[PDB]
């Protein structure tokens, strides 16, 4: 596997077509943080008025002794909490991602499945729009 | 509300040649706490740039965050350079290695010496940087 892959599934119970209208099929990202929110300057733009312009970020990094990228999810919104694997995170709090991640925020359900790959400079996300609940 | 300040005293043995010429000294600069502050050679990628071909286009970044059960602003530092290790006191950060910044610490990368001192403030939405000159080496 040349790149770490994040398989991302998204769900919203009532606003899918508008909320996900700008979600691409995939994004290949570098070693900078990946921004998620309703703003135009985000990498994953989700068009929900309850989101902040910058709502959360995914940061790739390396632990000492590791040959595989880790990912740190940090909350950027002041408005609400982001549940990550059972922990309700609030502004500027953060946790690392595991292999399967259940993330909910402002009605959006998001699953992130991480498959490790070799690159330490690049990763790719694939986005699936689920008609049915994920969590 | 008071604002957390990162006071960075910076030194380079060749600084008289203009290494820090784009840095404004002793002037606080305010950033949203959702910003990431980057240091490096490339002015399109970094808020703070050094006039130095030895400096990577992005050398390191400051990542503001909050510990659980804490009301103060912490900062990770992360090395972005593939070629140049970043020393935080005696801890060596390789490429994409990060760590929490102590309240007082010495940063070293190449010939650069930075003394970083964090002064907590009560604002959670903002923080400030401040740069201090040193005519003589810090280390
Ligand atoms: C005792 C517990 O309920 C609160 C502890 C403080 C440190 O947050």
């Amino acid at each position: 596997r040349p790149l770490t892959v994040l398989q991302v599934s998204l769900y919203h119970p009532t606003q899918g077509p508008v909320a996900f209208a700008h979600v691409p099929q995939q994004l290949q990202h570098d070693a900078s943080r990946l921004l998620v929110g309703r703003g135009q300057n985000t990498h994953l733009q989700l068009q929900l008025p309850q989101l902040s312009r910058y709502h959360l970020s995914l940061e790739p990094y390396l632990e000492k002794g590791s040959s595989l990228l880790a990912f740190c999810l940090k909350v950027l919104t002041r408005k609400s909490c982001v549940w990550v694997n059972g922990l309700p995170l609030r502004y500027l709090e953060q946790v690392p991602l595991g292999t399967i991640n259940r993330i909910s925020f402002s009605g959006i359900q998001m699953l992130v499945r991480k498959e490790g790959g070799a690159s330490l400079e690049t990763f790719v996300c694939y986005f699936h729009l689920s008609p049915s609940p994920l969590i | 509300e008071t604002v957390t300040c990162l006071q960075m005293t910076i030194y380079h043995p060749g600084q008289q040649s203009g290494i820090f010429k784009s840095i404004r000294f002793s002037s606080k600069e305010k950033f949203p706490s959702i910003e990431v502050v980057k240091f490096g050679r490339n002015s399109n990628m970094c808020q703070y740039t050094f006039q130095d071909k030895q400096v990577s286009r992005i050398q390191f970044v400051l990542q503001p965050f909050k510990q659980f059960n804490s009301s103060v602003l912490s900062f990770e530092i992360k090395n972005m350079s593939k070629k140049t290790s970043l020393m935080v006191d005696n801890q060596e950060l390789g490429y994409l290695n990060k760590m929490d910044l102590p309240y007082k610490c010495m940063l070293r990368f190449g010939e650069y010496q930075f003394l970083l001192q964090k002064e907590d403030g009560e604002s959670v939405e903002s923080f400030e940087t401040q740069f201090i000159m040193s005519s003589r080496p810090l280390l």
